[PDB]
């Protein structure tokens, strides 16, 4: 046995294109439609919750996940790619940061730690880049509400409000008509499901839609009282009544 | 066994070129334009950002100027990624020195032990090489101010005036008409903005589409200040010089 | 490095004209505590050889664990398994031997002395000794611990040498071996009365004999002792 | 044990005692001294007997192996620093040496270095090590000169250990001379202590403590 | 605490003559005050006309013996079944002991035989591995008991001829193989009446051109 | 064709054709004969030189006093099997004190043969070996080929023209196995099996190679004028 | 690790990547050596195709290995920091154990032991460099020049060149260089070296470097206006 | 591509099958076993005048009483020679004699096959080693990348080897002088080399019990070399 593949598996072909990290992004084009605003009080991020099957329990899957008190995230593509990813980047943020400084880190390192990650599949022996492109929302006190994306290259980007996926295109120019410096957290949430309605064709409510935001501390959802510098987390995953909720006011 | 799918990154052609080097600086030459000029009285970085969008955080983005310490700081020109892992070798480099000797690191010695890492990577290992070329500008109290490049190779040279990445054959002949060893600053400032003026594939050279930096003794007194252009500041500068 | 917890006393051997006899008793004790009072220490390998150990009875344990592998060992892939193919007597010793002296080279000793008695394939008389340091020894008469000390007089006296074990019958070797177990029951503190006793013949083979008790003692002459100088009454 | 080296016009003189003991038993009156590491180089046994043996053989290995690869002798300054840097690996480990490495090369000339089990490597003129070292120190301090000739200078190696043996309870049974050229060492001889005390006594009028 | 070490007692001679050489030991095996084995043969024939004896820790002793005669078989293997000589015998046990410079074999070993001329040889090692070339050499137990009569007796210590008073020395004459044993059997005798742990039998290996001979005396057993 | 690459590949009709081609290498080598009696075993060997100035390369090798092997292919395997043989018949003798069977030697040869067909990077041996020995069972003949498979016999050749003293083997089976307590004439058999590969050359003295051993008689190896007496 | 066998043997007997390292010493800018009666100097060519360039820092074609030997190249530039580095430790241990400077022949053994075993071992490819190795012994005054190769063969020379057009200037080398006299004097020795890579360099600007050792730890590098001296004499004795 | 250890349908091994190839192209080495020494000569071959041929290193002691010559690759053989003088001395210390001829050359033999995915490839170097010991008198072994070694009485490697081996096939007997030996090596180098053989572009040498292994002077070459045309004009 041994791991004999201690060789890169992505190489420059004439051209100099890297073709597996080409055609990651390829598998990321094919993958459901998520996005990401950034408001003045606040960050959403939203996908479909694309089922496999009715007998399946989608609530079961989740595809926006918490990464830390204040960080939230949300892909486009391969899931278990995605699944094994947030189990790094969880862990990372603990033993890079957390047990050194004895606080979370903040959204623009930790995305970083995800980034060299996936640079790292990208150039590594033996290994195919990741499949997925990630939307990163996160908060943190000396640099306030921030959105990335991280592409299957290691690459990241911040964006004011952005879309990864199957109807990319159309969404970033729905986004760009919209958006601006002045819109708060409701504002973000109206626009947030209306740009994910021209994705979606079949059933659009609160149990096909996942949305998550990252906003106001939630006292709460600390789960004890007693220190008043811990103020709660500022993720929140909203839930299927909320989201209707929402519909309504459509 | 393995072997039937293994590239091999590492061999010569018959012609005597490093197969993987070459398409490596294939794919440098599609990236975005980034300038250097030296002057006597400090040095200029300028870089063009890839076609960007108008939803892109542009105050909180660097993709193409880092700080590897105090006095050396990098124009970055191919794969972001592949960069940021070598920058971050490097900035651990510069404090080893600093722990060690007590004093700061001299600029060619930071920039010998990253092309001796990229070296290694054409010669063994198996693993595809770094597809970044690198602009070190840098100043310490044996040669002064220095400009350097290094590409996918290992190799690196030093220069007055030099750029990478994309049109630097015309990007050059600009530059070599229009550069002069007495020059100062604020002129080198003039000629690298007008450089990537017009050898921009966009239509126009807006702000939104620019990193800069410099690095001055216009720094109160015996020491030297780094520069980090902000928007606002990029802004400015382009009006100053008369190009929007 | 250690120190024994349950440990064995004496084991005592001799060699006679047609094959060897080996005996030690049934105890295990926990220090000044006669705790086991159950224990064999006598373990027949095959038909042809009885190997037996004093000292630490968990590396008896494993070394008794180490020999019932060896039997299936040599029966892999072995047609003559049961025959000249065997595992001798000698084999048997220099395996343990081997054992023993490489254990104590990484300063983690088997805590034992051992004595293997048996029969070769030729008819010869097999008998020799190894401790916990790998010291091997041979001799027409043997024995551990105590045994040493009061066994191998009383049995010296019966084979001095090795011209006296053609002229030493298995009944008058037995007999010796049967006192020396009394002997030591009178004198060592760590002895129980209850023993086995095991015979190997070229000719009758291997006699294996459990539940043995020291009998015929001497006590009654304890009667008239009294005091300790001068008590009278 | 005593042991000593000394440069000079004419070369080195090395002398050395014969007598090896275990406490007060004296388990040997014939030890050989001197390690016959090559043809040109000589060395000292004190301390370790083995340790000395092993490692000195050990280093004419080394030395044999260095003029194949350069074909060149080896210099005395590179052969001594061999064997100092093995044993300087093994420092604490117990090895237990004191040595004089000997040698007469072109461009050094006669050289003389004393190597340690603790690291220690000197060069120098005049070494004396073992039990009975400060008995031979005297008698080489108030004699020696840079001009003495060959035959004076084996003489007084000789009459150094000598006086050693009589004083040092473990030095003694007899004394091996040698006499270091450019061209190689020379051997001169096996010296029972018992016959030359009573030689020396008599031609030099020396021991008057003693009677004979 | 574990004591890896041990004391079997014994003792060994070696004597080297002119075309020949004896290596005796006595076959008593002990520990403290108890006999272990009266007769436990301690002086082993190794092939190539070499003898070889480990004195002192009986468990090193065997594994000595046991890792040279091996030694000696790979010899043959890979050097075409050549002899190897008691030179080269003794310089390979000298790495054999080396090796173990550390933790080492707790024992003082004597080889004898013929060197490449004919003459008879005996070498001399301590427990770490330092060695000589000798012409007598006791070892062990009763070592100091012998070593100054084979002096006297062998070499002539202290003795000078009739009438000189001190002036000639008595003349180093050669000794024949019968003349050696009385010298060894008498060694042993003296050293069995005054040294406990020496008695119950004398086992010698004559080395001669023709090959390896053994001859046993009994020693007294109290 | 497209499966004979690496050894860790099976073709279509289940063939291992790496091990087929270093099969193919013993046929090259120079014939090598084996038989035994009751009370003795024997090797002869044809010996092969590379001209007339050269000497002749050796075949046969000595692992143990009781036993040893004859060569056939490349010759440097056959010193990593032979050398591996000499290993566990010591281990045997220090360890238990007892002197190998052949048989259980058969076995470790087997062993140690297929590890090199069945993984990725190796390759297997490139030889063929003869195995003699007496043990407490008597004689004993052994053949081993580089596939893993080991065979006792009671006589058998390998080499370029094997074949034809393995047929002369055949028909004389009854008389040679009856030849006990007489090592000249089973030698005389085995020279006289041998004699039926040869082609244009003949059995000289310094081309001949013989090897015995029996009840009384260690493992010994005869060439030069020693053998001159069974020419 | 990577293990794979790169360098292996071909049908006829070819070691192709040992062969193709060989090719890009043919592409290296072209490296002359020549040995006076009491001086050897090392000429480098500089390809006029870089301006803008900082002369100051940029590296240095010859690089001293110790204070009294020099190393010079034709080939990878990356490739021959490697050597350079691998030379500079060995020349200070050797110093530390035997207590005395490298032979310019030990040092040429060591870097072309290093060349070799990157030909027969796995996971990597040969150096694409050669090299030309300069000095003078400790305590002697005998010049050495000694060459060595991407194979790991080595040899001493009264003259050589390596790179792009070197088989020109050794033509020149060949019937130029007088073995029973060689150049007596420094400007006898780097007269002759210029000449030499006049026949390839273009311009005599600053394409040529030039660099004298003498005995006893003597080596300087001549500047621009010393060597454009050389030039211009050279080429006034030509126009006859 | 293909495995380095690779069985050809024939049953040889690719890599060893190539790398004898190149030893075909490698200069000429030959030598000639007598009873009075061996003698080893070679083929210098300067690729060109300004190499001073005197550093061209083809012929090697090993030990006093063993010498040795080389044909191919050259580079290749400087890892087997260090490991044939760490195996003489080695050898010496642990058994204070000399090593067998034959013990030494397969000690160099064993390092051949340590080759596989250990070094990466075969040695592409023949060797001729040479010397003397007491058991087997004077000696001449011919080592291969195949790890196999022949003695011979006379062998000739490199590229004239077929044309030189029909001619020691004539020219040999078992009761040459080292004399007649020194010449024939002389008179079968000048027949197969491309240049005109003389003292610089042609060295000899030879192993004595009494002398040991010794490179022999330009000086002494040369009046060889005049001693070989004088004879072949007397007739
Ligand atoms: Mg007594």
């Amino acid at each position: 046995m041994t791991d004999r593949y201690s060789f890169s598996l992505t190489t420059f072909s004439p051209s100099g294109k890297l073709g597996q990290i080409d055609y990651a992004l390829t598998a990321v084009k094919q993958g459901v439609t998520s996005l990401g605003i950034k408001a003045t009080n606040g960050v959403v991020i939203a996908t479909e919750k694309k089922s496999s099957s009715p007998l399946a329990m989608s609530e079961t899957l989740s595809k926006v996940s918490l990464l830390t008190p204040d960080i939230g995230a949300v892909y486009s593509g391969m899931g278990p790619d995605y699944r094994v990813l947030v189990d790094k980047s969880r862990k990372v943020a603990h033993t890079s940061y957390k047990r050194i400084y004895g606080e979370y880190p903040p959204t623009k390192l930790l995305v970083s730690e995800v980034a060299k990650i996936m640079q790292e599949a990208t150039q590594s022996g033996g290994v195919r880049p990741f499949g997925v492109s990630l939307l990163i929302a996160g908060h943190d006190e000396f640099n306030g509400f921030s959105l990335y994306q991280v592409d299957p290259s290691g690459s990241y980007f911040p964006w004011k409000a952005t879309a990864i996926g199957k109807g990319s295109v159309a969404a970033k120019t729905f986004l760009e008509k919209r958006w601006n410096d002045e819109l708060e957290l409701e504002d973000a949430i109206h626009i947030a499901l209306l740009t994910l309605k021209e994705s979606v064709e079949g059933e659009f409510n609160g149990d096909t839609i996942e949305l998550a935001i990252i906003g106001d501390e939630n006292p709460d959802l600390l789960g004890y009282t007693g220190i008043p510098t811990d103020k709660g987390p500022r993720f929140r995953k909203l839930t299927s009544q909320e989201i209707n909720d929402r519909l309504e006011a459509l | 066994g393995s072997r039937r799918y293994d590239s091999r990154t590492t061999i010569f052609s018959p012609e005597g070129r490093l197969y993987q080097v070459e398409y490596a600086l294939e794919s440098i030459s599609h990236a975005g334009t980034a300038i250097g000029i030296m002057a006597s009285d400090g040095i200029v970085l300028a870089a063009e950002r890839k076609v960007t969008s108008t939803l892109l955080e542009q105050d909180t983005s660097t993709e193409k100027l880092y700080k590897l310490n105090d006095k050396i700081a990098v124009a970055v020109a191919g794969l972001t990624a592949d960069a940021e892992i070598l920058i971050n070798t490097a900035r651990i480099h510069a404090q080893n020195y600093l722990k060690t000797y007590n004093e700061d690191i001299p600029v060619e010695i930071l920039v010998r032990r990253l092309s001796d890492i990229k070296q290694g990577y054409t010669q063994h290992g198996g693993l595809r090489p770094f597809g970044v070329s690198f602009i070190y500008a840098g100043y310490d109290d044996r040669y002064g101010y220095q400009l350097y490049t290094s590409n996918p190779s290992g190799n690196y040279t030093g220069w007055k005036a030099i750029s990478v990445g994309a049109n630097t054959s015309a990007a050059q002949t600009l530059l070599q008409m229009d550069y002069k060893d007495d020059m100062k600053v604020d002129d080198a400032i003039e000629l690298a903005l007008k450089t990537l003026s017009k050898t921009t594939d966009s239509s126009a050279l807006t702000y939104d589409r620019l990193e800069f930096a410099t690095i001055r003794k216009g720094a109160n007194d015996g020491e030297v200040y780094q520069k980090i252009f902000k928007p606002q500041e990029i802004k400015d500068i382009l009006v100053k010089t008369g190009i929007t | 490095t250690q120190q024994p917890i349950v440990t064995g006393t004496s084991v005592i051997s001799m060699k006679y004209d047609n094959g060897v006899i080996i005996a030690a008793d049934n105890l295990g004790s926990y220090g000044s505590l006669l705790r086991f009072n159950g224990v064999e220490r006598l373990i027949p390998v095959g038909d042809n050889t009885v190997v037996g150990i004093s000292g630490d009875i968990s590396d008896m344990q494993h070394i008794e664990r180490l020999l019932k592998d060896l039997v299936t060992e040599n029966a892999y892939d072995n047609p003559l398994a049961d025959a000249e193919e065997a595992l001798e007597p000698s084999y048997i010793f220099e395996y343990l031997a081997t054992v023993m002296y490489q254990r104590r080279s990484k300063m983690n000793p088997l805590w034992n002395a051992i004595i293997v008695a048996g029969v070769q394939s030729n008819g010869d008389q097999f008998l020799r000794y190894v401790n916990l340091l790998g010291v091997t020894y041979s001799s027409p008469t043997l024995a551990t611990g105590f045994g040493a000390h009061m066994a191998n007089p009383l049995l010296r006296k019966v084979v001095d040498r090795e011209s006296d074990i053609p002229k030493t019958t298995v009944q008058v070797a037995e007999e010796a071996i049967v006192n020396a177990m009394r002997v030591l029951y009178y004198r060592d503190a760590r002895s129980s009365r209850n023993f086995s006793l095991a015979i190997i013949d070229k000719n009758t083979g291997l006699t294996f004999k459990k539940n043995l008790q020291v009998e015929n003692m001497k006590w009654d002459f304890a009667k008239d002792i009294k005091g300790y100088g001068t008590q009278k009454i | 044990t005593t042991t000593l080296a000394f440069r000079f016009q004419g070369g080195i003189i090395v002398a050395v005692d014969s007598r090896a003991t275990a406490g007060n038993w004296v388990a040997s009156q014939t030890v050989k001294k001197v390690i016959e590491i090559n043809p040109f180089l000589l060395g000292t046994m004190a301390g370790g007997a083995a340790d000395c043996q092993f490692w000195e053989t050990w280093l004419g290995s080394q030395c044999r192996l260095h003029e194949l690869r350069e074909k060149e002798r080896i210099s005395v300054a590179a052969a001594s620093k061999i064997l100092s840097n093995l044993v300087y690996q093994y420092k604490g480990a117990g090895l237990s040496m004191g040595t004089m490495i000997c040698g007469y090369t072109r461009k050094e000339g006669p050289t003389i270095y004393y190597v340690d089990s603790d690291g220690t490597r000197l060069k120098g003129d005049i070494f004396c090590v073992g039990s009975g070292q400060t008995f031979a120190y005297g008698v080489l301090d108030s004699n020696y000169k840079w001009d003495l000739s060959v035959e004076d200078a084996l003489y007084l190696g000789k009459r150094s250990i000598l006086a050693a043996a009589h004083r040092d309870a473990y030095s003694g049974g007899s004394v091996n001379l040698y006499h270091v050229t450019e061209d190689g060492w020379i051997y001169h001889g096996n010296h029972d202590v018992g016959e030359l005390f009573w030689k020396v006594k008599e031609e030099e009028g020396s021991f008057n403590n003693v009677i004979g | 605490q574990f004591n890896p070490y041990g004391d079997n007692g014994g003792t060994i001679l070696g004597i080297a003559g002119e075309d020949f050489a004896v290596l005796a030991g006595d076959t008593r095996n002990i520990t403290d005050y108890s006999i272990n084995s009266r007769y436990e043969p301690k002086v082993f024939d190794c092939g190539d006309n070499i003898v070889m004896s480990a004195n002192g820790f009986a468990a090193d002793g065997d594994a000595l013996v046991k890792r040279f005669k091996n030694s000696v078989k790979w010899y043959h293997f890979d050097h075409n079944d050549k002899k190897l000589s008691i030179n080269s015998a003794a310089r390979n046990i000298q790495h054999l002991l080396y090796g173990k410079r550390f933790f080492p074999y707790y024992v003082h070993t004597i080889i004898a035989g013929l060197d490449e001329d004919g003459k008879g040889a005996v070498y001399s090692f301590d427990p770490v591995g330092s060695y000589e070339r000798e012409q007598c050499r006791a070892g062990g137990a009763a070592a100091s008991l012998i070593m100054p009569f084979l002096d006297n007796q062998v070499n002539f210590k202290n003795q000078y001829e009739p009438g000189t008073n001190g002036k000639v020395k008595k003349p180093l004459k050669y000794l024949s193989v019968e003349e050696v044993i009385k010298l060894v059997r008498d060694s042993f005798t003296s050293a069995t009446e005054r040294h406990i742990q020496v008695g119950d039998g004398l086992e010698i290996l004559i080395v001669t051109k023709d090959g390896v001979r053994k001859e046993f005396y009994e020693l007294k057993r109290d | 064709n497209n499966y004979d690459g690496d050894t860790v590949t099976f073709s279509p009709t289940g063939r291992l054709f790496q091990v087929e081609y270093a099969l193919e290498a013993i046929k090259q080598g120079s014939v090598t004969v084996g038989l035994r009696s009751n009370t003795h075993a024997v090797l002869v060997a044809l010996k092969r030189n590379a001209d007339e100035l050269s000497s002749y390369q050796k075949k046969i090798i000595k692992c143990d006093e009781h036993m040893g092997l004859s060569l056939a292919g490349l010759a440097p395997d056959a010193r990593v099997l032979s050398n591996y043989l000499r290993q566990q018949c010591n281990y045997s003798s220090l360890v238990f004190n007892r002197k190998l069977a052949v048989e259980r030697a058969g076995h470790l040869l087997c062993d140690k043969a297929q590890k090199n067909t069945q993984s990725y990077g190796g390759r297997p041996y490139g030889v063929g070996l003869l195995i003699i020995g007496y043990d407490k069972s008597g004689a004993h003949l052994l053949e081993f080929q580089p596939s893993g498979n080991v065979t006792e016999l009671y006589g058998t050749a390998i080499g370029a023209r094997s074949q034809g003293a393995k047929t002369y083997l055949e028909r004389t089976l009854d008389t040679f196995i009856k030849i006990d307590g007489n090592p000249d004439e089973l030698i005389k058999a085995g020279v006289e099996a041998i004699s039926q590969s040869l082609r244009d050359e003949s059995l000289t003295v310094d081309n001949l190679s013989i090897a015995i051993v029996g009840k009384d008689t260690p493992f010994t190896i005869y060439d030069g004028e020693a053998v001159a007496k069974y020419i | 690790g990577y293990d794979r066998a790169l360098s292996i043997f071909s049908p006829d007997g070819h070691i192709f990547q040992v062969e193709y390292a060989l090719e890009a010493v043919k592409r290296g800018t072209c490296a002359v050596g020549v040995k006076g009666k009491n001086c050897v100097v090392l000429g480098c060519e500089r390809r006029s195709t870089l301006k803008l360039q900082d002369t100051r820092i940029t590296p240095s074609k010859v690089s001293k290995i110790d204070s009294h030997v020099v190393l010079s190249f034709s080939g990878l530039n990356a490739d021959s920091r490697i050597l350079i580095e691998k030379a500079r430790v060995e020349a200070q241990s050797h110093r530390l154990t035997l207590e005395d400077p490298v032979t310019v022949e030990y040092l040429t053994r060591y870097v072309a032991g290093v060349q070799q075993r990157y030909t027969q071992s796995g996971g990597v490819r040969p150096f694409g460099v050669s090299t030309l190795i300069a000095g003078f012994d400790p305590r002697d005054d005998e010049p050495k020049l000694y060459q060595t190769e991407p194979s790991g063969i080595y040899s001493s020379w009264s003259a050589q060149t390596i790179g792009r057009n070197s088989k020109t200037v050794r033509e020149f080398l060949e019937k130029n260089y007088d073995r029973k006299e060689p150049p007596a004097t420094v400007e006898e020795c780097v007269k002759l070296t210029v000449r030499s890579l006049l026949e390839v360099v273009q311009t005599g600007a600053k394409n040529i470097e030039i660099t004298v050792v003498k005995p006893d730890s003597d080596i300087v590098a001549l500047s621009s206006e010393e060597i454009n001296q050389y030039v211009t004499q050279i080429e006034q004795e030509k126009q006859e | 591509d293909r495995g380095v250890s690779t069985f050809s349908p024939e049953g040889r091994l690719f890599q060893v099958e190539y790398s004898l190839e190149a030893i075909k192209l490698g200069s000429t080495a030959i030598g000639i076993a007598t009873k009075e020494g061996v003698v080893l000569g070679v083929e210098k071959r300067a690729t060109s005048p300004l190499l001073e041929s005197d550093s061209i290193e083809k012929i090697v002691e090993i030990d006093r009483h063993i010498g040795c010559a080389m044909s191919g690759l050259t580079a290749d053989a400087r890892s087997m020679i260090e490991h044939a003088r760490t195996a003489a001395v080695t050898h010496n210390l642990y058994y204070d004699e000399d090593i067998n001829v034959e013990s030494l050359t397969q000690s160099v033999c064993d390092l051949a096959l340590r080759f596989g995915e250990l070094m990466s490839r075969p040695f592409g170097v023949a060797l001729l080693i040479a010397g003397h010991d007491a058991d087997d008198g004077y000696q001449l072994f011919h080592a291969e990348p195949s790890g196999t070694f022949y003695r011979y009485n006379a062998k000739a490697i490199g590229s004239g080897s077929e044309g030189a081996q029909a001619e020691l096939l004539n020219e040999w007997h078992s009761s040459l002088t080292l004399k007649e030996a020194e010449l024939l090596v002389l008179k079968i180098l000048k027949q197969v080399m491309e240049e005109k053989l003389d003292e610089n572009n042609a060295q000899l040498s030879c192993i004595t019990k009494q002398d040991g292994f010794k490179i022999y002077d330009n000086e002494k070459t040369a009046e060889l070399i005049k001693e070989l045309k004088e004879k072949e004009a007397a007739e």
